[PDB]
């Protein structure tokens, strides 16, 4: 069985429950995603050697 | 040392071994810096999220799209309804396409 | 929050407007305008005006004051001294 | 160390004397209070001296390792 | 601004809510002046930095004072011009001092 | 067809139009129910029942407090809103529902490989109790200490004498 | 839509409505913890989730008691 | 003192009688609760007089023999 | 334990709908460099009935396979392929013997388990006949390690917990052996 | 000692009859408990042994030399606070009986002391959430201990809501860290300090910044401190800062490992705003407790500059500043409670209403203190001049050490701003001194037979009856001279701060 | 002497992601409440554990 690992719909659609300092950073701030994309980019760049 | 990453049956889960090897590397006296343990940290984070492997899957799907390859020709067959895991799909000799019973085991 | 926001001029201005809705003799009303003589109010007409003035300022004249008030200015003085805002619920103030 | 404890006892007399002015009483009011106050801060002064003497020993031992660390940096 | 309008419509008979909404409320000129002043500040700060090959307190003083004056002329129309110049000089001097001190930290 | 989206949209619509305190406690019930049902499927059946066991008892105590405080304020206070603007607000919030911006993490599916090494299989609640009473017994005792403080705290705040 | 602080309109105009908002906000953190623990197959996170439920229940009781006494004080003459 | 409240440290037996008569919901609830730990302290007596404890259950995974692998093992080969 | 996972079938199709579960098949076999093996074809009930007979017959191969896993240092699935095939063949041999020597007794036992929620305590009569037949034809004895020989629960004469509903085939077969075998 | 003795006090208080005398004697029992707790803690915990750091209770708690010093400070300051409720502060029943009215006063304090001491020791995100709520809940109960007071219950309602939001932010930060890493122990998290979102720890600090009244969340703190009774404001405005600031220093110590410059700027931005509001905010106020609330905000900003730098000099600066500020905080509130006996009695314009909960509520109620009690007035003047930073008082060395850490780490902007803020705040500090003494020569030939102290009956007209009780006057005398005469022992005290190590070693 | 003393103490040694203090003295996982032998992913042998990093006590 292959399935998604996304958060519950209530966590990302409730008018109140989805608002927090960390959830806003995940949703609107690219600081986390830009840094984690480096690890993904390092994978391809380390093939040729 | 407190227990972390405990499986649903009281034992270590899938990613405890990665976490344990990180702790052993960090607390080992022979090391001068934490640089040798950097690769072990990536493996533990890869065990939980699989972000690099999902990225690899993203490239393969995108690469096949530009080549014109059909997803059903190079992918893996799958069934979306559990009641339709029929004996014909399972390859049984006398396998029929009638739905299987999943109401009450 | 719970404090009077009235002024002598505003109270007098609204007092005149209320008294001009009746059949008073004169429309020129000031502090020294007497109910009995200048306005020509009898026992029941005066009490009708006093209750009407009570409704405007959300105040209640006591028995002694209402049975001895003579001029409009005394009504103005009573309203200024005794008026209070009605207490609100807990949600109105702290929220 | 007697001079040190004499100073601490002098400080205790000052605290009691300053207390008398706060309470608005003559400075001779209940003279036994100065004896209690002086001995209280003498006990604090005896403990304070042990704290400082102990701290001097600890500082010297740490300084030795700090000098070794500085020598590696200056090389 | 639109969200705060909904809060006004959610209830207008509660004095406590109205008092705090009035403090955060901005006039129409402010809603227009503020983005223009900040936008002008961003442009002039970057434009002056490129001229000098680096950020200086002189450029930040000029960028802050001019941008503040541009903004002040929008939402502070009912004031003397010299009054807006004095505030623009004051605002520009503060950010010039900010750059002179090395922003929030000297770093390396 | 994810019907959880429709339920949350209905719940969100009434949140913006709720006026009295009774409609607010009804919002709370209309919030726990989607949480419990979405927990009952997918992730964790154990905590779906735990949420029902604990929060439903809190709701009733919350409700009985409302009966002692309602003071006619919202039975005649006017609200303006507007049907068009309320739908526009909900429509714009519906546009963005991606809580995370790791597209690979959200679009690529993963599987786990089961193993037979755990011949001793028990429920997750037993493992939680095994660790809570042995590994983290201090947390359990401090929680009881907090519960003791609440019992004393409630009495001193509420009791007249 | 979150950055314009849209949730400030979804909260009602009563003191008890603020209490309900806090319970929902804390409940969102617990749901997230259960989401992470279930994926990781980590019972430590489920221990954290249970603690968050118990602690949040204590918070509601203390806040309600303060609000109960606050409402009591205004209606406290009781001359009758 | 025909019906006085006994002092616990002076008449412990009479003090217990007061609560057993006037507060039955307290005296006997504690009495039932006390027997729990009491039986727990009597466990060593049962360990020596009645029977011994059971062998611990093999709830720790597969029992691995504490020895090196047998390199001389064959059979069922390819 | 009915906790939902990503490794097996969940409780209901609503869980699949929320997870968007795809039941994925692979049409590729093991590479030719790995020698082929014949997989065990016994279902749950026969395996539970023959669990102690597989352990008795294939104890050294079970231990060797498990010792390979521990000594592989994380590379168990790949390194211990050779040891895995020994266990599969040995386990298959036990089931093959049960179908050639004790088929009537073997089938009586695991059909009782299917009739009684797969609980050992509810099929003592059928198990006793099976245990006797296996010992007399295969020299294999059920043993529960860690306890004295006479304190084994399957040999208990008067168990506290007994099946609610008797299995008629087990009752008839048990009586046929009581009078005949023990004259 | 604390936990075991607390249970005994809880049962004993509910058994004995309700009376003011028994409550006061029970308060003295709580004083003995804290004194015994201090003796036990000093017997087993030493600075040298704890330098490395020792884990406790399955690594859920971690105690080091830095943590141990604050715990000893917390116990000592709590001892001085219990003296207020364990003894007379004015000697008048109409005033002093408020402290003896609530029996659970000592019980709630003992609950909070356990939370205060354990908070800097937290080594797990789970126990961090548990302890921070244990401390927060105890503060709400103490704020609402006078449940017959409209302001006390209103403040506690405000305190509960603001703190609960901060607790949610703290919980939200810890949960987000668990999602990224899957670990709950801080030391395990430190292994991945370079691979977790470091701004999630900034979310954790934001929740902690709310609980200490930092800007822009300052508003609720000023409102609560002014409305709450002086005996309650004295505790809730100082004790939470003793533990949370220590925990913030530890968290900032871990954050500086990766040295995120963006993280420092955000904290610098909040410190800059707090100095502006802390200085200009108190310029136009008429309440003394409102003035002290702005003073509290400004001084916390000064300590946060040392915390933000997080260097060897920061340990010396923070430890010294927190100790001397607490002593000054106790001294000022001790004097405020006592001097209520010099208030004139009416026998009116502005219809000023003064309640029994806060007898001293306005700055001008301190008028003619130079004449009423010259020794108490000078003691207040010494304390105020310490807050200003006049050398060689304790306050100057606190700001002197903070400036050293700030300028050494390159915070030139904050160091200059903190000195401009100090000059601005001197204006309202000097206003207190103006009220005390600037009218002495005109009111020297005045008659005051209407003061509160004048209502106290005399014993025999021959006994020399002091106006102030022995205990509270002695505490003021001791604290005043320690602030004044710190130059005598300043060198040795800093040497003690030299030995307080947070994983420095070498 | 005083200037030399203050220079030693006031010097803050550089910390980075390669050199910092972690207060863990043992490797976890030697014993689990149940099912200690899982998928054999625990490769850390406690019978041949190398000496752990020890904390430095400058006063000893
Ligand atoms: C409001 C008006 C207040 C005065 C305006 C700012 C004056 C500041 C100044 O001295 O002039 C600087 C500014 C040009 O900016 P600058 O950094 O000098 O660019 C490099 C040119 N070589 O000159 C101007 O743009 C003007
Ligand atoms: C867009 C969202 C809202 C903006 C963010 C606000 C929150 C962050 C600011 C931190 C301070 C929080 C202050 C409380 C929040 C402000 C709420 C507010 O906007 O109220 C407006 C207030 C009243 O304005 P008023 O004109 O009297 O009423 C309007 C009626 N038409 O007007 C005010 O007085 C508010 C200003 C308070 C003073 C803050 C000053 C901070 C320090 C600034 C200078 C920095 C000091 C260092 C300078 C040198 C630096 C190098
Ligand atoms: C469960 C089956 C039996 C119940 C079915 C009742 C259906 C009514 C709507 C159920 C709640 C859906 C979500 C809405 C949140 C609560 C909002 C509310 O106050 O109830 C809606 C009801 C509609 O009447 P209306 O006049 O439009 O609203 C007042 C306008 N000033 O206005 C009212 O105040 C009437 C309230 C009646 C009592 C309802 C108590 C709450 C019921 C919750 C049980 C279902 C749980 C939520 C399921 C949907 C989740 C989105
Ligand atoms: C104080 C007295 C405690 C000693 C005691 O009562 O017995 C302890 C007992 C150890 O004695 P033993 O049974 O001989 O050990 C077995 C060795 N194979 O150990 C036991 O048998 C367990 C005793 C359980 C009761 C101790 C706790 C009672 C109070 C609970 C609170
Ligand atoms: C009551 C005062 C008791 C003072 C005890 C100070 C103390 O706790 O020990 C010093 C402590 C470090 O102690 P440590 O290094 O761990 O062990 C060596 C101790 N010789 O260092 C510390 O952490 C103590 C920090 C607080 C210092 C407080 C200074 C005294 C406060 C003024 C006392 C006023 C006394 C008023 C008397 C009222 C009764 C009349
Ligand atoms: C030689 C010795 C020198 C010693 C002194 C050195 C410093 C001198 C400072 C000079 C500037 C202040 C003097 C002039 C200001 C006069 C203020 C004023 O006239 O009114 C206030 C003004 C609004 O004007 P209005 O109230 O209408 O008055 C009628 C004017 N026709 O209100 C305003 O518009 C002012 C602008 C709004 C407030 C801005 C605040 C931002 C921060 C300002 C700097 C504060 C820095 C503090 C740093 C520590 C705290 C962070
Ligand atoms: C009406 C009153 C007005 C004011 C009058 C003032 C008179 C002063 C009295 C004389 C005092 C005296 O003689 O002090 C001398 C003694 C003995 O010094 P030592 O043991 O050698 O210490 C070494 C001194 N070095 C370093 C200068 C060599 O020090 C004391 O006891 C100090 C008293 C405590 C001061 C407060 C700071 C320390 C607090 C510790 C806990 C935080
Ligand atoms: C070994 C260390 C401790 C010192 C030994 C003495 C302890 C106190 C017991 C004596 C009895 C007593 O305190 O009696 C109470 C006295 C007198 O008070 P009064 O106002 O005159 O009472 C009025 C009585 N008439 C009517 C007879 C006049 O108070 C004092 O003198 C206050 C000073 C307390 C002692 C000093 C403590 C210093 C601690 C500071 C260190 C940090
Ligand atoms: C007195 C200081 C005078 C400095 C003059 C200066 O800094 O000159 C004015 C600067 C321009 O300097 P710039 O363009 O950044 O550099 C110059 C060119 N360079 C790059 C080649 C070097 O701008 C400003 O108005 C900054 C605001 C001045 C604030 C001063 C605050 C001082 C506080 C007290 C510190 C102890």
């Amino acid at each position: 069985p292959y399935s998604n690992t996304r958060r519950p719909w209530v966590l990302r659609r409730h008018i109140i429950m989805k608002n927090s300092p960390t959830k806003w950073a995940r949703k609107y701030s690219s600081r986390r995603d830009e840094r984690e994309q480096e690890i993904k980019d390092d994978y391809i760049r380390g093939m040729g050697e | 040392a407190p227990l972390q990453q405990v499986g649903r049956h009281g034992g270590p889960n899938k990613c405890f071994g990665e976490f344990q090897r990180v702790v052993e590397c960090m607390t080992n006296a022979k090391h001068d810096s934490y640089e040798p343990c950097n690769n072990l940290k990536n493996d533990y984070l890869e065990c939980r999220k699989h972000k690099v492997e999902r990225y690899k899957a993203f490239l393969m799907q995108k690469h096949a799209e530009e080549l014109g390859k059909d997803p059903e020709e190079i992918g893996a067959p799958f069934v979306r309804k559990r009641r339709f895991l029929t004996s014909k799909t399972l390859g049984l000799v006398d396998g029929d396409d009638y739905e299987i019973g999943v109401e009450k085991i | 929050q719970s404090a009077s926001t009235l002024t002598k001029e505003d109270v007098l201005t609204r007092s005149v407007s209320v008294l001009r809705g009746f059949e008073v003799k004169t429309k020129d009303i000031d502090l020294q305008t007497t109910f009995v003589q200048d306005l020509g109010m009898d026992s029941l007409d005066l009490n009708d005006a006093l209750v009407a003035l009570e409704e405007e300022f959300d105040v209640v004249f006591d028995d002694k004051t209402a049975n001895e008030i003579k001029t409009v200015g005394e009504v103005v003085d009573f309203v200024l001294a005794n008026y209070l805002p009605t207490e609100q619920s807990i949600n109105h103030t702290i929220r | 160390m007697i001079a040190s404890l004499a100073g601490w006892g002098l400080f205790g007399v000052t605290v009691r004397a300053y207390q008398q002015g706060i309470r608005k009483v003559p400075f001779s009011y209940y003279p036994l209070g100065y004896v209690y106050s002086a001995l209280g801060w003498v006990a604090f002064g005896y403990g304070f001296n042990l704290w400082t003497e102990r701290n001097d020993k600890l500082l010297e031992k740490r300084v030795e390792k700090l000098k070794e660390s500085r020598n590696l940096r200056l090389s | 601004h639109f969200r705060r309008l909904m809060q006004y419509k959610k209830g207008s008979a509660r004095p406590g809510l109205a008092k705090y909404l009035n403090l955060f409320s901005l006039s129409k000129s402010q809603l227009i002046g503020f983005p223009v002043a900040l936008g002008a500040f961003s442009f002039l700060s970057h434009s002056f930095a490129n001229l000098q090959e680096g950020q200086t307190a002189t450029g930040e003083f000029a960028a802050s004072s001019i941008a503040s004056l541009i903004g002040l002329s929008i939402f502070r129309t009912k004031k003397p011009l010299s009054s807006n110049v004095a505030i623009a000089v004051g605002m520009g001097s503060l950010f010039g001092f900010l750059t002179w001190a090395g922003n929030f930290n000297l770093g390396d | 067809m994810n019907l959880e989206i429709l339920d949350l949209s209905i719940l969100g619509f009434y949140s913006l139009i709720s006026s009295n305190s009774f409609e607010s406690i009804a919002i709370l019930v209309a919030t726990i129910m989607p949480v419990i049902t979405e927990l009952w499927y997918n992730y964790s059946q154990l905590f779906a029942l735990l949420y029902t066991l604990i929060y439903v008892g809190a709701v009733v105590i919350l409700f009985v407090f409302i009966l002692s405080v309602i003071n006619e304020k919202e039975e005649y206070e006017y609200e303006y809103s507007g049907l068009f603007i309320l739908i526009l607000v909900l429509l714009l919030d519906d546009l963005d529902d991606n809580e995370s911006n790791d597209n690979d993490y959200n679009n690529v599916y993963i599987t786990d490989y089961a193993d037979w090494f755990n011949n001793y299989n028990e429920s997750d609640l037993s493992v939680i109790g095994n660790l809570l009473f042995t590994e983290y017994a201090l947390l359990l005792l401090i929680i009881s200490f907090i519960l003791l403080m609440s019992i004393i705290g409630l009495i001193l705040i509420v009791k007249k004498d | 839509m979150d950055l314009i602080l849209l949730m400030l309109v979804a909260v009602g105009l009563n003191i008890i409505d603020i209490y309900i908002m806090i319970e929902i906000l804390i409940m969102g953190c617990t749901v997230n913890t259960i989401y992470s623990a279930s994926l990781d197959n980590d019972m430590i996170g489920l221990i954290y989730s249970l603690i968050q439920i118990i602690i949040a229940g204590v918070e509601s009781a203390i806040g309600l008691s303060i609000l109960v006494n606050y409402n009591r004080i205004r209606n406290s003459e009781e001359i009758e | 003192a025909i019906g006085d409240y006994p002092v616990y440290y002076k008449q412990p037996i009479r003090w217990l009688s007061y609560h057993a008569h006037t507060r039955p919901h307290v005296f006997y609830a504690i009495a039932v609760a006390a027997l729990g730990p009491v039986f727990m302290m009597a466990t060593p007596l049962r360990r020596k007089f009645l029977y011994d404890d059971h062998e611990p259950l093999p709830a720790n995974g597969y029992p691995l023999p504490n020895r090196s692998r047998d390199k001389t093992l064959t059979g069922y080969d390819d | 334990s009915s906790t939902h996972t990503n490794d097996s079938l969940n409780s209901s199709n609503y869980v699949d709908k929320l997870k968007d579960t795809h039941f994925v098949f692979e049409n590729d076999k093991l590479p030719s460099e790995i020698p082929d093996v014949e997989e065990v074809g016994a279902t749950t009930a026969p395996l539970l009935s023959a669990a102690y007979f597989i352990g008795a017959k294939c104890q050294d191969y079970n231990d060797d396979f498990m010792l390979c896993q521990k000594e592989a240092k994380g590379n168990g699935p790949i390194d211990c392929l050779k040891e895995g095939r020994r266990v599969t063949r040995c386990a298959s041999g036990v089931l093959k013997d049960l179908n050639t020597h004790c088929s009537d007794e073997f089938r009586l036992h695991w059909q009782c388990l299917s009739f009684s929620n797969l609980e050992y305590k509810n099929c003592r009569k059928a198990e006793s006949l099976l245990n006797k037949c296996v010992f007399e034809k295969m020299n294999l004895v059920k043993k529960i390690p860690g306890i004295p020989e006479d304190r084994q629960i399957h040999l208990k004469q008067n168990p506290v917990l007994k099946p609610v509903a008797l299995h008629q085939d087990s009752e008839v077969a048990f009586k046929k052996a009581q009078n005949e075998n023990s004259i | 000692m604390l936990f075991t003795s607390l249970l005994l006090i809880i049962v004993y208080g509910s058994l004995v009859n309700k009376s003011h005398l028994l409550t006061k004697l029970i308060n003295r029992l709580g004083l003995i408990i804290i004194i015994y707790t201090l003796l036990i803690h000093l017997n087993i915990n030493t600075l040298e042994n704890l330098s490395i750091g020792i884990n406790m209770f399955n690594n859920l708690l971690l105690i080091n030399s830095f943590n141990n010093t604050i715990i000893e400070l917390i116990l000592i300051i709590c001892i001085l606070y219990v003296l207020l409720i364990s003894f007379n502060i004015t000697g008048l029943s109409i005033i002093d009986n408020l402290n003896y009215s609530k029996r659970t006063f000592i019980v709630i304090v003992l609950f909070n002391i356990i939370g205060l001491t354990l908070l800097p020791l937290v080594n797990d995100i789970m126990i961090l959430f548990i302890i921070i709520e244990l401390q927060s809940y105890s503060l709400y109960l103490l704020t609402a201990i006078f449940n017959e007071s409209h302001n006390s219950t209103k403040s506690a309602l405000y305190y509960f809501i603001v703190g609960s939001i901060a607790s949610f932010i703290i919980l939200d930060a810890t949960v987000s860290i668990y999602d990224d890493l899957g670990l709950t122990n801080i030391q395990y998290i430190l292994m991945y300090i370079d691979k977790l979102e470091i701004f999630d720890l900034l979310c954790l600090l934001f929740g902690l910044f709310i609980k200490i009244g930092l800007a822009p969340f300052y508003s609720y703190s000023i409102t609560i401190y002014s409305l709450s009774p002086t005996i309650i404001t004295n505790y809730i405005s100082l004790m939470p800062k003793l533990s949370i600031l220590t925990l913030i220093y530890i968290i900032m110590h871990y954050i500086n490992i990766v040295n995120n410059t963006d993280l420092n700027y955000v904290i610098s931005f909040l410190i800059l705003i707090s100095m502006f509001i802390g200085s200009f905010g108190g310029l136009n106020v008429i309440r003394i407790k409102t003035l002290l609330a702005y003073s509290s905000l400004l001084n916390v900003s000064y300590m946060l500059l040392a915390i933000l730098s997080n260097s060897n000099e920061s340990i010396i600066a923070y430890i010294y500043y927190i100790i001397q500020y607490s002593l000054t905080h106790i001294n000022i509130f001790s004097i405020i409670l006592v001097i209520s006996i010099y208030l004139p009695i009416m026998n009116n314009m502005l219809n000023v209403m003064i309640t029994k909960y806060s007898p001293i509520e306005y700055i001008n109620q301190l008028k003619n203190l130079f004449i009423n009690n010259i020794f108490i007035a000078i003691a207040l003047c010494i304390s105020i001049f310490s807050l200003i930073g006049i050398p060689p008082l304790t306050g100057f060395y606190g700001k002197y050490l903070v400036l050293i850490s700030g300028l050494n780490n390159g915070y030139v902007l904050l160091s200059i701003v903190l000195i401009i803020a100090s000059s601005i705040s001197t204006v309202y500090y000097a206003t207190i001194l103006k009220v005390l003494s600037f009218d002495t020569l005109s009111f020297k030939d005045i008659i005051s037979n209407n003061l509160i102290i004048n209502t106290s009956p005399e014993n025999n007209n021959n006994e020399i009856k002091p106006e102030i009780s022995n205990v509270i006057s002695y505490v003021i005398s001791s604290l005043t001279l320690i602030i004044l005469l710190i130059i005598i022992q300043y060198e040795n005290i800093v040497k003690g701060a030299y030995l307080v190590l947070l994983y420095n070693w070498v | 002497s005083t200037a030399d003393l203050y220079g030693l103490i006031s010097f803050t040694p550089k910390r980075d992601i390669h050199h910092y203090v972690i207060r863990v003295d043992e490797v976890p996982g030697k014993h689990f409440p149940t099912n200690t032998t899982g998928n054999f992913g625990n490769t850390v042998d406690f019978e041949n554990l190398e000496p752990r990093r020890k904390p430095i006590n400058p006063y000893l």
